[PDB]
């Protein structure tokens, strides 16, 4: 499906819709609506999964917890573009994905598609979660520099924070800390950048 | 010589009437006699399209007909042609203003007119009643009935004497007031006279 | 419509053949949602064939593409059109004019990082209009072969359906025209797929009273998947010539003849009072009857008082065209129940098609396309409430909040000059609805829409309003209350100083940027932002459908 | 009527129209494509075209 | 009509000393910013005290 | 003077260079070219003479 | 001992729109009571708009009636966009009746004991010939917020129109400096709404007030 | 002074219908002179239930016909032009007795 | 809370 960025997620799980849960973790439902006991043969529970009815959301998200998934860019050029996250799972029909790691994909958000794997088996989730995890790849391959360097957005938001103009609010007052720093900040008493001696540890 | 009928006796905390409306003393015979030919030519004109029961609610100088079925389409015919070919022959039988309305119950082996006609459609055809009316049995158990009594009579089987043969399944407690219970008739005429069907079918509390 | 466009809006759309051009000016008689009908005007006429024109238009139908290619009318009654002149708008028109998206409420900030690479984050004002709520047309198809054991079943007569499985289809197995149907319900019954189903004395008694022999040989009635909803608009039935039609499409041909002999009976009754009025209007002169024209029957107009002139010549040659017409009515009646009557020519065993038209209604959610008219694209990715949005000190919600970093590098920045001017249209057209809301005279509408059409260096639109009497000012008005539209030429365009000297023509701040504050914390943003209306654009690359 | 209705039912410049917008048709329609029979492909052209 | 989803603080996981956590649900779709925003601004500035 | 339904909404135009050739009709090619193909005329100059 | 908001004064300066005033606060509470109302005002209000249409001789809303120069669809947005009041029901059906050349305005609808049009010359459909009718049945309900069509018909006669149960369009607030009380460092809250006439406004910030009050029950004496 | 009778069969609906014009009444002429009881009639019926002879079993039927009293007091044009369209009560007969 | 509450009594 089309991605999306979704920027409350952490770089180790990414957006997964509702609709295309339920459909890529059919057998999992099946057998974990089989352990509890609502149903019998298999037939009521493809009958279940197709009307979806109220208890197979608290079943998707039994099977959702702790498995890992494969999130691939369709050209994948090196191997930072397959990448196993956890789903945490969307209303809506668009893959969210934690924006970091797009500069592992070169994936922009103009239209790009993504496809999901499902590790099926035991070790392939314990392959997802221990050598594919988001969080594993943090530097390139091909060098020792860091792949989840902040690309735009936060730049900017860094590069107008930490900077200082000649005179604002609260210029060369000083400060017990850097906790009343942000108590100034918020309540209207000081400007985010203005010079001033504070007391770090 | 017992067992008086159970959609008799359940209306006033139960089951409501088919026909609510109040009419004097003088227009009375009136309003039920019109009531008696548009439940007579319209069951006459929707035969095959499985309709259960039907509804007349008159707020005077207008009806309105409501008519409760497990297929739809077939109610409203031609897209609402049927209906409007029913609104000028329905307004022509009661000599009044007619206000057409369609209702639906989305499972007919559970309400007791649905099952009782199916079975007459069966024994009219040459069917095993033993396990025709074993299957209308076994439907309502699996389709959320909490219990169905099915009866047949008649001379069944093309015997001489009128073998008579009834079968439950699940609870059905005709003396309890607070029980709900789904009870309607029908009536198959075979070659061999009259074969009439009855089938209780209880679901629950008030 | 575009706020700010080129000017060349009118010769695309026009141009094109989407829109219903006038061929003959005149007067409209009878306007309609299905049809349009002007009468000619005598200066544009010829002296036979009496002449009333009757536009067709082409209601809900599929394009390629499953869009919904619609033509409303969009002219009044009783009002002069001109020979070349727009009647009925088509799709993405309006007036004449070519209206791809819609002109929306911009603002350029970063916005709690919701708009990252590319993204664009919208308000649900803007989906509570229904303004981006796109129709789109699906058509299924189903055929009725021709196999062993026989043909097949297209009745409703059908087993193992629970009645609430259709629960949509009539007697004859085809869905309705006007039924809602969800994602994987029945729309044309099929009895085919048999392999073969266990048969018990019970089901063998079926060959007594039925007389079935084993109901063929296995029971299963074609149903159809899911994913998409809609509404049953058109079906259409085809039947190879020999084939017995059922009942339903007997319904659809006595419809259709129905619908071809009510259209040809009124090309002749509104062509037949096109001809009278010519009559009437030929006798005002030579022999007038005032009072015994109306006491005979209308169709004897001819033997009245009248010598041998060009009148008694010009009433044969009408009477020439009017038996003409009678003729050719009746020809061409008994042509068209015979082109509705026959079959038609189909694929090598085939009984009959059922075509179903469902119409979808695919409004807008997150994963959607949008894109401005300069390569901004994006995926918009939170739809977020009302009060969340960035307001200014006047009270109005920005609809959609852009990504500022997209203008540097990708070195796009007419969209900001486009963002500009769009906010001065909407200013002058925020101060002629307070002109006009305020229920004021014409004389100062006409002063203010003189100064806002004056407004420039040496241009070439010098238009004056002491020469449109009044009344269509007010209607010029009525027109211009949603925003004024700018046509901007591609390389002659609208310099700086003119965007800012139309910006202080209405009350708008000079750098185009407004301060504005914030919706969740309600306290103001640093460094006034810019705000505006950019003309954005909805892509067909849902997500609905990639999905 | 098999020549013309090959060459108008299936060639490679007797395309089906994008029918979505009357921009798309009205330029759809004025098209200079250098493909078909008696040109090129996507693999034969180089930079120079 | 006026009947939304009435909340409640489901944890206090009060973390070490002078230093809470409150947790509070359900709200709804917009009621979240605005409690945190009126408790916010009124605990910075409206609470009283001495020093 | 305008037309009338160019009286309806009337669009601002800048724009500074008087033109001269207004905008042809956009589908000439198509049109011409086809109207050249079917059209009765012999000493073998239409497409199919 | 903080200083108590009260209301003073309720500019009905149009018959939309008006301007309520706060009187007095200390200095922090305007923009903290501001926010706060001018978000619940946004949020939920009890509106009173339109769910179903049932036009008489249209099977489905794509359709066209022989008539009328509008199709189905526009119809159903020109009453998705009309401002009704209800006083003492939860749903109501009104009847609309017209038959004659010219426009069908929004005061042909037969009014009901308690139903209330509060702008009457709102247009929705064009008749077009001397015998071509409309005849329709409107349903109108209380809700909140925007209930879709998808969210949420049993024949094939009705029409499923959106929901927009929301009567305020623009809440804006401007504090100002406070001089009616001697003591200085006080504000005044100047809260201009835009209803659509279907709200009265010390209502509206009766009913916001109650809705935040109830928030804060949760941790509150 | 201006009465209005109320008629049904449904007891439990015409308290609810009453209710229905009451809240019709309330907001237009804002004084009403109570929803009255007005005694109900019992027509007693009795039916051979057997299609021949046995005149011992039959069985009784009654149709309790329920009453009520509105009576708006005040002529206001407020009360009949509101009241004029709304009166509801479907299958509940109503009259005016002024 | 108990001021904000305190702050609305005059509403309710
Ligand atoms: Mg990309």
């Amino acid at each position: 499906s089309v991605i999306t960025v979704g920027p409350y997620l952490r770089l180790h799980q990414c957006g997964l819709p509702k609709k295309m849960a339920l459909e890529l973790f059919k057998p999992f439902i099946y057998g974990k609506l089989e352990l509890r006991g609502l149903a019998t043969t298999i037939k009521a529970a493809k009958k279940m999964v197709e009307r979806e009815e109220a208890v197979v959301w608290d079943i998707l998200d039994e099977v959702i917890r702790e498995h890992p998934v494969l999130l691939n860019r369709a050209p994948t050029l090196h191997r930072l573009g397959i990448q196993a996250f956890e789903p945490v799972l969307i209303e809506g029909k668009a893959i969210q994905l934690h924006p970091l790691v797009c500069a592992a994909y070169n994936a922009d958000f103009d239209g790009d598609q993504m496809a999901v794997h499902v590790p099926l088996t035991l070790e392939a989730q314990l392959e997802a979660r221990a050598l594919m995890m988001s969080t594993n790849n943090i530097l390139s391959p091909a060098n020792g520099e860091p792949i989840i360097v902040p690309s735009q957005d936060v730049v900017l938001g860094l590069y107008y924070m930490t900077r200082d103009c000649v005179n604002a609010k609260g210029e060369g007052m000083v400060l017990t800390g850097p906790k009343e720093a942000e108590r100034l900040y918020r309540s209207g008493l000081a400007s985010l950048h203005a010079r001033v001696k504070v007391r770090i540890t | 010589g017992q067992k008086v009928h159970p959609n008799g006796i359940r209306l006033g905390i139960v089951k409501p009437w088919n026909s609510t409306w109040f009419a004097n003393t003088k227009e009375f015979a009136d309003n039920l006699d019109s009531d008696f030919k548009v439940r007579q030519y319209l069951t006459k004109e929707l035969a095959k399209a499985s309709v259960s029961r039907i509804v007349i609610e008159r707020p005077a100088k207008s009806i309105r007909v409501t008519i409760h079925t497990a297929r739809p389409g077939i109610v409203i015919g031609k897209k609402g042609e049927d209906v409007e070919k029913l609104r000028k022959v329905v307004a022509d039988i009661a000599g009044v203003p007619a206000q057409i309305n369609i209702a639906e119950v989305r499972k007919p082996e559970l309400d007791a007119k649905l099952v009782a006609d199916s079975i007459t459609s069966q024994l009219e055809r040459r069917v095993m009643f033993r396990r025709a009316m074993k299957r209308a049995v076994q439907n309502a158990m699996r389709l959320g009935a909490k219990g169905i009594k099915v009866e047949v009579s008649g001379r069944l089987g093309g015997a001489e004497i009128a073998r008579t043969e009834w079968y439950r399944e699940g609870r059905v407690p005709l003396h309890t007031l607070r029980a709900d219970i789904d009870y309607n008739t029908s009536e198959a005429h075979t070659t061999y006279g009259v074969i009439g069907v009855k089938v209780w079918i209880f679901k629950g509390e008030i | 419509k575009p706020l700010v466009g080129t000017g060349m809006e009118r010769a695309v759309a026009v141009d094109s053949g989407v829109t219903a051009v006038a061929k003959r000016g005149g007067v409209v008689q009878y306007v309609d949602a299905s049809r349009i009908v002007i009468k000619v005007n005598e200066d544009e006429m010829y002296p036979g064939e009496a002449g009333i024109d009757i536009y067709n238009l082409t209601k809900y139908t599929r394009s390629n593409q499953n869009t919904c290619i619609n033509q409303m009318p969009c002219v009044s009654l009783g009002e002069p059109v001109e020979r070349g002149d727009v009647l009925a708008d088509g799709p993405s028109t309006d007036l004449g004019e070519l209206a791809l998206g819609q002109n929306m409420r911009v603002a350029f900030m970063p916005w709690n990082g919701y708009n990252f690479e590319d993204s664009i984050l919208v308000s649900e004002r803007v989906v509570q209009e229904d303004r981006f709520t796109t129709i789109h047309i699906q058509e299924l198809a189903c055929v009725s072969r021709d196999t062993k054991l026989g043909p097949e079943e297209i009745t409703a007569d059908i087993p193992n359906v629970g009645e609430a499985a259709l629960s949509k289809l009539d007697e004859s197995g085809i869905v309705y025209i006007g039924a809602e149907v969800t994602g994987g319900d029945i729309l044309v019954g099929k009895v085919t797929p048999k392999g073969e189903t266990q048969l018990t004395p019970e089901e063998k008694l079926l060959r007594a009273i039925f007389g079935e022999k084993a109901s063929d040989v296995k029971d299963s009635s074609l149903r159809v998947p899911n994913g998409v909803s809609g509404t049953v608009i058109d079906v259409q039935v085809f039947t190879r010539d020999g084939v017995e039609k059922d009942k339903r499409a007997l319904e659809i041909e006595e419809m259709q003849l129905k619908q071809a002999k009510k259209d040809l009976s009124e090309e002749l009754q509104i062509l037949e009072a096109g001809l009278f009025s010519r009559i009437r209007a030929v006798l005002v002169a030579g022999g007038v009857e005032a009072e015994k024209l109306d006491k005979l029957p209308r169709d004897r107009w001819l033997e009245l008082g009248l010598t041998d002139e060009e009148k008694q010549n010009q009433l044969e040659q009408l009477a020439e065209q009017y038996d003409e017409l009678k003729h050719e009515f009746e020809k061409k009646l008994e042509a068209k129940r015979r082109k509705i009557t026959q079959g038609d020519d189909l694929a090598p065993g085939v009984l009959k098609i059922v075509k179903v038209y469902l119409a979808v209604k695919r409004r807008i959610q997150p994963g959607d396309k949008m894109a401005g008219r300069h390569g901004n694209k994006g995926v918009i990715s939170k739809i977020n409430p009302i009060e969340d949005m960035p307001y200014d000190e006047n009270g109005t919600p920005v609809d959609i909040v852009l990504n500022p970093l997209g203008v540097p590098s990708r070195m796009n920045i007419g969209q900001i000059l486009e963002t500009h001017l769009g906010m001065a249209a909407k200013g002058i057209g925020d101060k002629i609805n307070a002109m006009l809301k305020q229920q004021q005279e014409v004389a100062k509408l006409r002063e203010f829409i003189q100064r806002a059409y004056d407004l420039g260096a040496d241009v070439r639109q010098k238009v004056d309003l002491s020469t449109f009497s009044d009344e269509e000012v007010m209607r010029l008005a009525e027109n211009l209350r949603k925003g004024m539209p700018i046509a901007t030429p591609v390389f002659d365009g609208a310099k700086e100083a003119e965007i800012k000297e139309l910006l202080k023509l209405g009350d708008l701040p000079t750098s185009g940027q407004i301060r504005l504050y914030d919706g969740r914390t309600g306290e103001q943003f640093e460094r006034p932002v810019t705000v505006g209306y950019m003309y954005m654009l909805k892509l067909n690359h849902l997500v609905d459908d990639k999905m | 009527s098999a020549a013309v209705k090959e060459f108008f039912g299936s060639s490679q410049l007797s395309q089906f129209m994008d029918q979505n917008n009357p921009l798309s048709e009205i330029t759809h329609k004025r098209r200079i494509s250098a493909l078909g029979p008696g040109g090129l492909t996507r693999e034969r052209a180089g930079f120079e075209v | 009509v006026t009947e939304f989803l009435k909340p409640r603080l489901v944890d206090i996981e009060q973390v070490s000393s002078t230093h809470a956590k409150v947790t509070l649900e359900p709200l709804e779709r917009g009621f979240g910013h605005t409690l945190g925003n009126a408790l916010r601004r009124i605990l910075l500035s409206s609470m009283p005290g001495c020093a | 003077v305008y037309s009338y339904t160019e009286k309806k909404r009337i669009r601002k135009d800048f724009g500074k260079r008087p033109q001269v050739l207004d905008v042809p009709y956009l589908l000439s090619i198509q049109l011409d070219s086809f109207q050249k193909f079917i059209e009765q005329d012999p000493e073998g100059q239409y497409g199919l003479e | 001992e903080f200083l108590k908001p009260r209301l003073v004064d309720i500019e009905q300066v149009s018959s939309t729109h008006a301007k309520v005033t706060l009187e007095p606060l200390e200095r922090g509470f305007g923009h903290t009571l501001g926010n706060a109302l001018r978000r619940i005002l946004l949020s939920s209000m009890p509106g009173c708009a339109v769910t179903e249409v049932e036009i008489d001789g249209v099977l489905h809303e794509y359709s066209t009636k022989e008539g009328v120069q509008e199709d189905i669809l526009e119809i159903l947005l020109n009453l998705k966009g009309l401002a009704v009041r209800v006083q003492g029901k939860d749903e109501v059906i009104l009847t609309l009746n017209k038959s004659g050349i010219g426009p069908v305005t929004a005061a042909d609808i037969t009014h009901d004991g308690d139903v209330e049009i509060v702008k009457p010359q709102h247009v929705i459909c064009h008749l077009t010939d001397e015998n071509a009718s409309i005849s329709m049945r409107i349903k109108v309900q209380r809700g909140r917020g925007y209930v879709p069509a998808s969210t949420r018909e049993r024949p094939i006669g009705r029409l499923l129109v959106d929901a927009c149960y929301s009567p305020v369009e623009r809440i804006a607030y401007n504090v100002e400096a406070a001089r009616v009380e001697q003591r200085t460092d006080l504000d005044k809250l100047v809260i201009e709404m835009e209803t659509n006439g279907t709200i009265d406004p010390e209502e509206a910030i009766r009913r916001a007030a109650t809705i935040l009050a109830e928030q804060l029950e949760a941790f509150v004496d | 002074r201006i009465r209005i009778r109320l008629k049904a069969f449904d007891h439990r609906l015409i308290d609810q219908a009453t209710a229905e014009i009451v809240e019709t009444a309330k907001r237009t002429g804002a004084q009403v002179r109570g929803p009255i009881p007005l005694p109900t009639r019992k027509e007693r019926f009795t039916v051979l239930i057997s299609p021949h002879v046995n005149k011992d079993a039959r069985d009784q039927y009654e149709i309790r016909t329920h009453l009520r009293l509105v009576d708006i007091v005040e002529p206001t044009e407020k009360t009949v032009d509101a009241l004029m369209r709304l009166d509801l009560a479907a299958g509940v007969d109503v009259q005016i007795s002024l």
